[PDB]
């Protein structure tokens, strides 16, 4: 899975 | 209605984020953020990452 944002 | 397919599993982490499950449709309200995307299931409307989902267009 990608990255949560910020 | 424009939808969106779940690609992974996604929890909310913030107020105005919703839950969803790999393989989860969609209503997609709003892709105007980068990062974002407001969706719709069921009697919820908010957030959830945009790479997270993909469009389902042809």
């Amino acid at each position: 899975p990608p990255p949560v944002p910020p | 209605k424009e939808l969106v397919l779940a690609l992974y599993d996604y929890q909310e982490k913030s107020p105005r984020e919703v839950t969803m499950k790999k393989g989860d449709i969609l209503t997609l309200l709003n892709s105007t953020n980068k990062d974002w995307w407001k969706v719709e299931v069921n009697d919820r409307q908010g957030f959830v990452p945009a790479a997270y989902v993909k469009k389902l267009d042809p």
